[PDB]
């Protein structure tokens, strides 16, 4: 059964190097035309490369033409990707697509994760998000922080019911930044003490930021 | 029942072949259609699968497939990019040196079907159809090869020439 | 180059289409058009190639055709299965390998819901470290696919806006983050800032003025 398992990824450097690999089974290797393909975290499929059998016809995509390289080895039955000068743009998901010629590709590796950053390992820098149905919304912006991942609670997990902790997005400098709101009693704010309690393991840091109206 | 391909000069008996592989040029309904590629000798030494003789459209004395008929391309949808169809069986010319060079009907036949059915596994449920070469010199417009220092020509049309659904 | 609909909802049992468009290019140049499904975190898989043919295995309810420049594809009798993200790929008219800009297909199993939308100015804390964020947080909304806009009191806001992709809660609703990252100078020149959500074709408008603390 033609199977395609890919090999490779993880963190790489604003300007470093990473060979991605895709070994092939189940059918004559030699005998189909490869392509490379990328997806960006919450973005659509772009075809990155394409390569021959005989890997004489290759061909590239405008953004990674210049800094990409593709190449195979039939001894091996396997496909290569060299990534070189890498952007934070080219962070993504890589696949390993077969040519099906009018079927354009038809099988698919698993995929390999790539994240380009520059950052190394801060702790998190907590803000208190005050509030101001008869009920309030108060929270705890977590910014600038690497790797992932936070864990936020609130009063030590005494508050269970009413909060949210937003997922975080990767802003264009390497670094984390996520959020956690909780509603609660208006008339609760004068009383109850609300207490957001931000574990960051990477940096050994916990943080427990206090948040008035 | 043969097939009776024309060859001037008369190429000695010695020069009988087995013809192991093609390579065709996909032209410009659900129907393909392929002739004999008319491309330089660039594209012949690269296919890799032409083997000893120096031929054109046909390759003799050369590799086979192991199991069934493997077809190549290294792009199938730019037309420009000829496809090297490599044969299990070979298939036996015998010239006579009165001038032409036998084939076997049913095997051609045969051999065409299979390479159609590849075909088709690669493009589509198509009909393929096989036409003669497309012009150029008079270099690949025929069935040229060389024995024994002798540059041979041949036509190729009672070849190239016949549909499959 | 290809456009696809954002997003297509459909009950159980029910069929629904998904459209590709272009022009003389890819769609309306040969008939080397596909149409990948693919789950979350799994690799795309091939449901149809060559506009309509289907590789074996796959259920007989999906379908696809081409009128010129627009591919369709049809799902009829509707699961939960089939709740997944979808891409149509095809051939441009210079061998150039174009994929769709992806459409997520979710199975309704429960009612619409508006998102709800929670804005939250700078902090003291923030503006005093020389800084300003703008917090818009959205939630509970299904089907899970919103576009969120900035406005500074009424022109639109082109940078400082960094959004997340919506992640399931729960209680199989979605939720989703966006920030604008301005200077204080820039957050208190303006009078007003809004965070606008739009969802199902409605649309959610948040307000904050830098006059209020
Ligand atoms: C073709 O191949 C067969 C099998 O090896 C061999 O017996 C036959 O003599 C060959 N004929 C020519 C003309 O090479
Ligand atoms: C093909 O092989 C046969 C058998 O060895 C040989 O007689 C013939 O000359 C070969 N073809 C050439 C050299 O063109």
């Amino acid at each position: 059964e033609v199977q395609l398992v890919e090999s490779g990824g993880g963190l790489v450097q604003s300007g470093g190097s990473l060979r991605l690999s895709c070994a092939a089974s189940g059918f004559t290797f030699s005998s189909y035309n490869m392509n490379w393909v990328r997806q960006a975290p919450g973005k659509g499929l772009e075809w990155v490369s394409y390569i021959s059998y005989s890997s004489n016809t290759i061909y590239y995509a405008d953004s990674v033409k210049g800094r990409f390289t593709v190449s195979r080895d039939n001894a091996k039955n396997s496909l290569y990707l060299q990534m070189n000068s890498l952007r934070d743009e080219d962070t993504a998901v890589y696949y390993c697509a077969r040519d099906g010629a009018a079927a354009l590709f038809d099988y698919w590796g698993q995929g390999i994760l790539v994240t380009v950053s520059s950052a190394s390992t801060k702790g998190p820098s907590v803000f208190p998000l005050a509030p101001s149905g008869g009920t309030a919304a108060l929270g705890c912006l977590v910014k600038d922080y690497f790797p992932e991942p936070v864990t936020v609670s609130w009063n030590s997990g005494a508050l269970t019911s009413g909060v949210h902790t937003f997922p975080a997005v990767l802003q264009s400098s390497g670094l984390y930044s996520l959020s956690s709101v909780v509603t609660v009693p208006s008339s609760s704010l004068g009383t109850q003490t609300y207490i957001c309690n931000v574990n960051h393991k990477p940096s050994n840091t916990k943080v427990d930021k206090k948040v008035e109206p | 029942d043969t097939i009776t391909l024309p060859c001037r000069p008369a190429p000695p008996p010695h020069c009988s072949s087995n013809i192991t592989g093609l390579i065709l040029t996909r032209q410009g309904a659900n129907t393909v259609i392929f002739r004999p590629s008319g491309g330089d000798w660039r594209d012949i030494a690269r296919c890799q699968i032409a083997g000893t003789v120096v031929s054109t459209q046909l390759f003799l004395n050369g590799s086979l497939a192991e199991e069934e008929v493997v077809i190549r391309s290294e792009d199938w949808r730019d037309n420009a990019k000829s496809i090297c169809v490599q044969l299990a069986t070979s298939v036996e010319i015998a010239c006579t040196g009165a001038g032409h060079c036998a084939i076997s009907r049913a095997k051609w036949a045969n051999t065409l079907k299979q390479i159609a059915s590849k075909l088709r596994e690669q493009y589509g449920a198509k009909t393929i159809i096989f036409k003669p070469s497309s012009g150029g010199d008079p270099e690949f417009v025929n069935h040229s090869f060389n024995c024994g220092g002798e540059f041979f020509y041949c036509a190729s049309t009672q070849l190239f020439a016949s549909t499959w659904f | 180059a290809l456009t696809q609909p954002a997003s297509v909802s459909g009950s159980p049992g029910q069929s629904i289409t998904i459209s590709c468009t272009g022009t003389s290019s890819d769609v309306g140049d040969y008939n080397y058009v596909s149409w990948y499904q693919q789950h979350p975190g799994k690799a795309p898989k091939l449901m149809i190639f060559e506009v309509s043919n289907r590789p074996s295995g796959v259920s007989n309810r999906f379908s696809g055709s081409k009128s010129g420049n627009t591919a369709s594809l049809t799902i009829s009798g509707l699961q939960t299965e089939d709740e997944a993200d979808y891409y149509c790929s095809s051939y441009t008219s210079s061998s150039s390998l174009v994929f769709g800009g992806g459409t997520k297909l979710t199975v309704l199993g429960q009612p619409k819901a508006a998102p709800s939308v929670t804005l939250f100015p700078p902090s003291s804390e923030e503006l005093q470290a020389n800084k300003a964020t703008l917090v818009c947080l959205i939630s509970d909304f299904y089907p899970g696919a919103v576009t969120v806009a900035w406005k500074a009191d009424s022109s639109p806001v082109k940078a400082g806006v960094e959004t997340t992709t919506p992640s399931k809660q729960s209680n199989n609703k979605y939720a989703a983050s966006s920030y604008l990252s301005l200077t204080p100078e820039q957050w208190k020149s303006h009078r007003s800032y809004s965070c606008q959500v739009t969802h199902e074709g409605s649309t959610v408008e948040k307000t904050v003025a830098p006059t209020e603390c």
